[PDB]
C-alpha cells in the first residue's frame, strides 16, 4: 500500500544503484523539486510518473474551486466583483477581470475612505487556496503594521475574479497613493498556496506600465512565510511614499 | 494588391494587410480574445488565399506598427538587405513558401534570402504552412551559434538546465543542477529564474552555478533570468557573467511594459564582450511567446503570431546565442488546448529558424490550461524532428516556483536516444569524461546526481 | 491481488481486473460510451496505480472474455510460452513497464519475454505509459517481416499505396498508383478497398495492380481488401496472389460480426503458400482499430484499448507481413479529437510491437470528428520516431471512396527525408533504378506520374 | 618588471618595453632603418630573454603608442575581455608561448585566452618563437569565416584571384579570371587593384567580375581594392557589392596617411549589411604588411613586427572575411632578402591567427629586392603547412600592373595536391560541376581557360 499524496511518497528515492545513497537523501530533502526519482532507461520510473499524474489531478481541481461567500464575511470585507460572472469566463477573459463591474464603482466610493495613503486590496485571482491558507497569517500584521507608526490606511475589500491591472482603477476611484494587491498565482503542480503582492505608487489607467509595479511573489509556507512577508510589504509601502516611485522607478 | 477573394462563389472582403494576417491563423483562443480571428472556417481559408497571393512587397510595406512610431519596426526595417529584398519583392507569399520547402533550396540560398525578409513576411509564410510544412521547413533551416558550447548543428540537441527555487535556496538550486547534468542537460545554459531581483541575490545564485562549473570544468554557461539592468550591474561588480538574458516583446510599447529600452540590449552586448566568460561570440539570451503583446495591450490590433515573429526580427539584430518561445507559459486565454499549443510551438520555431536565430522552445503548459504532460512529450518530439535547438529541463518538468510544467530531464535523454542526436560537441566530451554518456547514450550510472560526490 | 488504493486520503475501490483495465485508460469518448471510463482524473490515476501493482499472473488469469466462451481468448492463451510466462508471472505491471523501457533490455531479451505475455498484459503496460514511453518503448521493439520487400528494419520506413475509387475504375486506380510510385510509396503493399465484393471485380483490380508491377519489375505485392473468402476464391481461380487481407476483431463475437471464422485465416495461410507470388514467408495482412468490438456489441464490458490488444494477440498467431491500426477510421463516438486519436495511435503501435507483429498505422481522421489534416501530420511523425513500420498513401490523403482523410504521398517522402529514413531495401533499389530516389531523397524528376510513360 | 639580464657575464640593459620588443626581433633591414634593431646576436638574445620574462601585464600596460593619443590603441584596449586578461595578466611571455604551443591547449582554450591579449602581447609571443614554432602554433589556431564561401577550415586552402591590368581593361581582367578559375583559384575572392580611383571605373570592373559570377553561378565574391570611400559610393549607387576592402595601418597617424577614418570602416560594415551580395556574415577585407607604419613615419619608435600586430588588433574589431599580409610588396629597405621575407611571412600569419582573424598571406617579392620566384614557392608551402587561409593567384605570378611577383595559379593547385588540401567546400562543389576538379585534383581538362566557352 502507498498513498501517492503522502510524505513517504514525496521522499521516495528511485535511483537503482546509487554512487552515494546518503547524498541522495540529502539532495531530496534539500528541495521540493522531484529529484532522485531514478529512471527506466531514459524514461521516468512508474511511481514517479504516478505521483506526477496524481498531483496533477489535484492541481486541476484547485483551479476551478472558489472561495465561499461564508468565508469572506467571517473576515468582514466588502464583496465586490469585476465584470466577470463565473469562473469559466474568468479563465478566458483577462480584459474583463482588469475592470470593475457597474455596481462595483458604486460600492467603493460609498463604503471606503477617500484618498488613503496605503490601500490593501485582496483578490482570489487564479487560486483560492493561496488566499484562505495564508489569510489569517498575513493580513492581521499587515493592517497593524500600516497603523503602528504608519499613515492613512484605506478600507480593505475583496475583489472576486480579479487580475493585477485592476488595481489601477482602484487607485483612481479611491485616489490612493500606494495600492497593495494580494492575489493568488496560478496553481503549481505540487501546491496552490503561493500568493503574490503587486504594489504600485499612484496608478493611472492611461500611463501606468507593468514595469512601474513592484512584485513580492511566492508568499506561502514553502516560500516567503506570510508573517515575514507582511513585514516586508509594510517596509516596501514606506519606501514608495518617500521616493515617490514604484517598480523600476525606485532605487536601492 | 487584392484584399478580396471568391470562395465557392462567396466574396470575402478584408480591410487591410493586418486583418488578413490575423484571420489566416489557425484557430486559437488568443485571436478570439483579440477580436481579430476569422468568423468561419471559410473566411480563414479565404484569408489564407488572399495572403498567399500577396507579394513580399505588400507585407514589407504594411507592417502592423508604423515605422516612425515603433523602434522595433525601425530596427526590423533598417536591418533588411535591400539587394536581397529586390530579388524577392515581387514574389507571392505562395511562392516564398514553396521556395523555403524546396529541396533544391540550399541552406546558403536561404542564408541570403532571409536577409530580404521582415517579421511580417516571416509570419505570413507560417500562416499558410501545415504542421509538417513548419517541421520540414524549419529542419532545413539550421542556425548554429557558439558560446562555450556549439548549438544548432544538425544531428545535435541541447537543453537548458532550469534549477528554479521558491526561496532561491542555493542548496535546492545546486541539487537540481547535479540532477540535470546526470541526464546530460545543461549544454544550452544553466539558467535560474530568480525570486528576488537584487544584485546581491543574483551574485549568490551565479556563484552557486559557477562553483559547479569550475569544480568539474563543465563546458557551458550560467545565467540568471532577472532584469537585464540588474544582470549588467551584477556583472560589472564582479559576478561571473555567462549569458545575459532579457524578456522581449514585439513592440516599442511592449518593451516599455517590460521596462526595456533598445540601448539596454546594446549595453548588455558591450558588457558581455568585456566581462563574460564566453569562448564564442554569442552571449545573449531571449525568451518569447505568443500573447505577450496582447497582454501588454501593445499588439495594436495585430494577431499574436505576427507579434511573435516581430520578436525574432528584434532578436536577430543582437545575434544571441539562444532564443526560445515559452509556448504555453501564460494561460488558456491565448493558447487553449493541445492542438493550439503544438501548432504555436511549430509556428514559433519555424518563424525563429526562418528569421535566422538560434531558436529553441520551452515545451510547456499551465494547470488552468486544457493540457497535460503528454502534450509536452508530443511537442518536444515534433520539435526535435524540426531541428529545435534546445528545450528546457527540470526534475520531471515540475517548476516549483513558476507554477507550470515544462519538459523533464528524462525528456532530453529520451529525445537524444530516440532520434540518435548528440549534445553540444563540447558538452558531450565532458559527459563522456564524466562517465555519464557513451556513444550518445546514457551509461548505467547516468541519472544519478550522487555521482558528483 | 489488491483492487483498491488510497489517494489523497480517499479510498478508491474497484470491482475486478476488467474495471481496473478500463479506468486506467486515458480519457476517450469510447470508454465513456461503454460506461467503463473513470469518473475523474483522480480515479483514473488510482486505477493506474492498482493496475501497476497487479502482477502479470493477475492479468493473465483474468481475460476480459472467458476461455471456454471465446476462441480468440483460447488462441491467445494457447500460444503463450509457459516457460517465458513463469519467469515473469510474479512481475508487477510497474516492473514490466520499466523492463520494456530499460536500455539494459535488449531486443533479444524482449523477444523471449513477450512470448510469456497475453494481450491483456500488453494492454496493461500501455495503460501506465506516457506518450513518450509508448514512443521510445516501441522504438526499441522492432519487428521485421519479409514478403517481396523487407519491412520494419530500423532506419527504414515503408508505406502502403491505397488507390481507391468510387466505382473500382481501373483508370482511376492506375492513375493513383503511378502518382504514389513517383513519391516512393508502395513498398508495404499496393492495396485497394473494393467497392463491389465479387470475384470478377477483384481479378480485374489485381490484374491492373500486377500489370504495373510486371511492367516495371517492381519489388512489391498487390492486395484487394475485400472479404478473405472472396480473395481466396479469386486467387484459387487464377488471380495474382500477393498479400491476403482480412479485418479482425478482438472477440469471437466480433469475428462473427465480420463473418470471419478462424478456419478462414488458416485457409488464407494455406492458399498463400500454394498460389501467392511472394518470395519471403509472410503474406497476410490485417487491419485493426479501437472501437470495432464496441461497435459490434462484442466488447463484453471491456475497454477499447484492451480489446484492441486482443487483435494483436490474434494476428501474432498467423505471423502476417503487415498489421496496421486504422486509428481514426470510424468516428468521434470512439475517438473524439486530436488528443485522443494521437494517444490511441501511440498505444496501438506500442501494443502491436510488444505483441511481436509488423505494426503499422493508418494515421487518419473523419470529417464528422474534431480533427484536421494537421493531426495526421503530427501523429505520422511521432509514430515514425516510434519506428512505425508503415503508413498509408493517397493523393493529398483524400480518399474519394472511403470518405476519410489519411496521409499523403508527400507525407512518406517528408518523413523519410526529415528523419533520414530509407524505404524497404528492395524497393529502394527499384526507385534508384527509376531515377526517382537518390540517397533516400526524391530526385528532381520525382513526384511526376508521367515519368512512367 | 626587469629591463636587464646578464648574458655571458655581460650585463644587457634596455630603456623600456618598446626597446625590448624591437631588439628581440630577428634581424631585418626595417628595424635597422628605424634605428631600433639589436646591435648583435648577443643583444638580440638578451632582449628575447628579458621579453620572455616580462608578464602579459607588463606589455599590455605599455603600448607603443599611448591610449589618449591613438584611436587604434584605444580600439585594441577597449575590445580586451578583462576577465580573460585577469586570468593571464601575470603569465610571463615565456609561459604564454608554451601555452600556445601546448598540445594540451585546445582550440577552445585559445578562443577565450586570446580575448585577454593585446597586439603588443601577440607581437611579444612571436618574437620568442622559432620558425617551426610560428608554423605549428598557427596551425593549431584555425580561424573560420563565411561569405559566399567558407574559408579557414583545416584541410582546406583558398586563393584570391587577382586579375590586374595596366588600364583596367575588362578584356584583360576577364582573361585572367577564366585562367584562374581553370586552376581552382577564386574561392577567397576575385579582387582587382584598380588603376583609376573613380566610381564609374569601379562599377565597370565589378560588372565584369560579377558577369562571370552570374554566368556560371560561381559561389564566390568580387571586390575592387580602391579606397573604401569610393567603394562605398559605387555600391550605394548600385554596383554589385561583395567584399569591401581597405588597407590599414597600426597607428592613427598611419590611417590618416591612407586617408582612413574609423567611421569609414564602420560605414563599410553598415553598407555591406544593406547592399552586399553575401550569404554569410563576413564581408570585409583588409591587407597589411611590415613597413607600412615606418613608411608613413607613424611607427613612433616601434619595430615593424609590433606595429604589424596592431593591424590585426584593429582588423579583429570588424570581424572581416579575410585578411592577408603583403609580405614583400614594398621593398628591400624593410625586408631585404629571402631569409627576412620568409620569417616575416611566418610571424605575420602567426600573429594574425593568434589575434583571431582569417589570416592569409600574399607571398610576394619585388624586383629591387634580393629575391626570386623560388622564395615565393618556399614560403607558400611553409605557410600552407601553417594552415594559411589563402594566398594570391596570377598568371605565373606576374602582376603586369603592380610591378611585383606573387604566387601563380599553378601554385595553389600545387599546394592543394601536395598537401591533400581542398578548396572552400562551396567552391569545390562548383569546380566539380565544371569538370575542373575531381577529388581535390585538377582533371585533365583543367588549366584551360577555353573551357568556359
Ligand atoms: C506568467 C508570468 C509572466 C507573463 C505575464 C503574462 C500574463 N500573466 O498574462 C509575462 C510573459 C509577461 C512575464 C514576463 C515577466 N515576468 Co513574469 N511572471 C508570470 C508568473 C509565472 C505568473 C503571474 C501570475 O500568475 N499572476 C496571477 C494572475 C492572476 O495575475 P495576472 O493579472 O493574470 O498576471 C499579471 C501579472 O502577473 C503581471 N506580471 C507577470 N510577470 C511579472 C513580473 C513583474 C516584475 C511585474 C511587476 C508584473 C508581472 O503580468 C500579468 C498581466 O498584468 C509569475 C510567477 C509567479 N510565481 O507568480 C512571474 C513573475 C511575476 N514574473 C517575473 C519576471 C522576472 C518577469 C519579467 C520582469 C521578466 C523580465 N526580465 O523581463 C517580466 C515582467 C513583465 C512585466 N513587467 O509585466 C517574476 C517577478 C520577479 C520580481 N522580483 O518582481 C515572477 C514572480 C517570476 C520570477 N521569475 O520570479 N511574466
Ligand atoms: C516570469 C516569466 C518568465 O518566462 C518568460 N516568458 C514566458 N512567457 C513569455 C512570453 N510570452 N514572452 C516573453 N517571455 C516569456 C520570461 O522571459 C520570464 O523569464
Ligand atoms: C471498410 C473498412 C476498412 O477499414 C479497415 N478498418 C477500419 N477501422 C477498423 C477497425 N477498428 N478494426 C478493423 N478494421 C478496420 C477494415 O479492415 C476495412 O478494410
Ligand atoms: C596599392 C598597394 C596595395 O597593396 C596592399 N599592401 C601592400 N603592402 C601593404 C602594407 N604593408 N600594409 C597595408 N597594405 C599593403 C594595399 O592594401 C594596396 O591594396
Ligand atoms: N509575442
Ligand atoms: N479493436
Ligand atoms: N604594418
Amino acid at each position: 500500500a502507498l498513498d501517492l499524496g503522502s510524505a513517504e511518497a514525496k521522499a521516495w528515492i528511485g535511483v537503482e544503484n546509487p554512487h552515494r545513497a546518503d547524498v541522495l537523501t540529502e539532495l531530496r530533502r534539500s528541495t521540493v523539486a522531484r529529484v532522485c526519482t531514478g529512471r527506466a532507461g531514459p524514461r521516468p520510473r512508474t511511481q514517479a510518473l504516478l505521483r506526477f499524474l496524481a498531483d496533477h489531478s489535484r492541481s486541476k481541481d484547485t483551479v476551478l474551486k472558489e472561495v465561499p461567500e461564508e468565508w469572506v464575511k467571517a473576515q468582514g470585507l466588502l464583496e465586490v466583483r469585476s465584470e466577470i460572472s463565473d469562473k469559466n469566463l474568468y479563465l478566458t477573459r483577462p480584459d474583463m477581470g482588469r475592470r470593475l463591474c457597474a455596481e462595483a464603482v458604486e460600492a467603493l466610493k460609498a463604503q471606503c475612505v477617500a484618498n488613503p495613503d496605503v490601500q490593501v486590496v485582496i483578490s482570489d485571482g487564479l487560486s483560492t487556496d493561496a488566499i484562505t491558507v495564508n489569510y489569517e497569517e498575513i493580513l492581521p500584521p499587515l493592517m497593524a503594521g500600516l497603523k503602528q507608526a504608519g499613515l492613512k490606511v484605506g478600507t480593505p475589500f475583496f475583489v472576486r475574479y480579479g487580475r493585477v491591472k485592476i488595481e489601477d482603477q482602484i487607485g483612481e476611484i479611491l485616489g490612493a497613493k500606494v495600492v497593495i494587491l494580494l492575489v493568488g498565482e496560478r496553481p503549481g503542480l505540487g501546491q496552490s498556496e503561493s500568493l503574490s503582492c503587486y504594489a504600485v505608487y499612484s496608478p493611472r489607467m492611461a500611463t501606468t506600465v507593468e514595469a512601474d509595479r513592484t512584485c513580492i511573489s511566492n508568499i506561502h509556507q514553502g516560500g516567503t512565510p506570510p508573517v515575514e512577508a507582511a513585514a516586508v510589504i509594510v517596509d516596501l509601502a514606506k519606501r514608495m511614499l518617500e521616493q515617490k516611485a514604484s517598480g523600476i522607478n525606485m532605487t536601492r | 494588391m487584392k484584399l478580396k477573394t471568391t470562395l465557392f462563389g462567396n466574396v470575402y472582403q478584408f480591410k487591410d494587410v493586418k486583418e488578413v494576417l490575423a484571420k489566416a491563423n489557425e484557430l486559437r483562443s488568443g485571436d478570439v480574445l483579440a477580436g481579430v480571428a476569422a468568423a468561419s472556417s471559410q473566411e480563414r481559408v479565404a484569408a489564407k488565399q488572399v495572403l498567399s497571393e500577396m507579394t513580399v512587397a505588400d507585407i514589407r510595406n504594411n507592417p502592423v506598427i508604423a515605422y516612425e512610431d515603433d523602434c522595433v519596426t525601425r530596427l526590423i526595417q533598417d536591418d533588411v538587405n535591400e539587394t536581397a529584398y529586390n530579388q524577392i519583392k515581387n514574389w507571392s507569399i505562395s511562392e516564398l513558401r514553396e521556395y523555403v520547402l524546396s529541396d533544391e533550396t540550399s541552406v546558403d540560398d536561404i542564408a541570403f534570402t532571409r536577409k530580404g525578409l521582415t517579421s511580417e513576411v516571416v509570419a505570413a509564410v507560417a500562416k499558410i504552412c501545415s504542421n509538417a510544412d513548419l517541421i520540414y521547413g524549419a529542419k532545413k533551416m539550421p542556425v548554429i551559434k557558439k558560446a562555450n558550447t556549439t548549438i544548432g548543428i544538425p544531428g545535435t540537441f541541447s537543453a537548458r538546465l532550469q534549477p528554479n527555487d521558491t526561496r532561491d535556496d542555493v542548496q535546492s538550486i545546486a541539487a537540481q543542477i547535479y540532477e540535470g547534468l546526470s541526464f546530460g542537460v545543461g549544454d544550452a545554459v544553466i539558467g535560474v529564474n530568480p525570486v528576488t531581483d537584487d544584485v546581491e541575490n543574483l551574485s549568490r545564485v551565479l556563484d552557486t552555478i559557477y562553483g559547479v562549473i569550475d569544480k568539474f570544468n563543465i563546458p557551458t554557461q550560467g545565467c540568471v533570468l532577472a532584469h537585464v539592468t540588474t544582470q549588467i550591474e551584477a556583472i560589472r561588480r564582479g559576478a561571473p557573467g555567462g549569458l545575459i538574458f532579457q524578456s522581449i516583446c514585439g513592440s516599442e510599447k511592449g518593451l516599455k511594459e517590460f521596462g526595456v529600452e533598445l540601448a539596454m540590449l546594446d549595453e548588455a552586448r558591450a558588457v558581455g564582450a568585456e566581462f563574460n566568460r564566453i569562448a564564442g561570440e554569442n552571449c545573449l539570451y531571449f525568451e518569447t511567446g505568443q500573447g505577450s503583446a496582447l497582454s501588454a495591450g501593445a499588439n495594436f490590433g495585430a494577431d499574436q503570431v505576427t507579434m511573435e515573429a516581430r520578436n525574432y526580427g528584434l532578436a536577430r539584430h543582437y545575434d544571441p546565442f539562444i532564443v526560445n518561445t515559452v509556448v504555453g507559459f501564460i494561460g488558456p486565454e491565448y493558447l487553449y488546448n493541445d492542438r493550439q499549443i503544438i501548432r504555436a510551438g511549430l509556428e514559433d520555431h519555424f518563424m525563429g529558424k526562418l528569421s535566422g536565430i538560434s531558436m529553441g522552445c520551452d515545451c510547456c503548459y499551465t494547470n488552468h490550461a486544457d493540457a497535460d504532460q503528454n502534450l509536452n512529450e508530443n511537442l518536444m518530439i515534433l520539435l526535435a524532428t524540426a531541428g529545435c535547438n534546445y528545450i528546457m529541463g527540470m526534475p520531471l518538468g515540475d517548476d516549483i516556483m513558476l507554477n507550470y510544467q515544462t519538459t523533464a530531464f528524462h525528456d532530453t535523454a529520451t529525445v537524444r536516444q530516440l532520434l540518435n542526436l548528440r549534445p553540444s560537441p563540447e558538452f558531450e566530451r565532458w559527459l563522456e569524461s564524466m562517465g555519464i554518456m557513451a556513444n550518445g547514450r546514457l551509461t548505467k550510472r547516468a541519472g544519478d546526481p550522487s555521482l558528483f560526490f
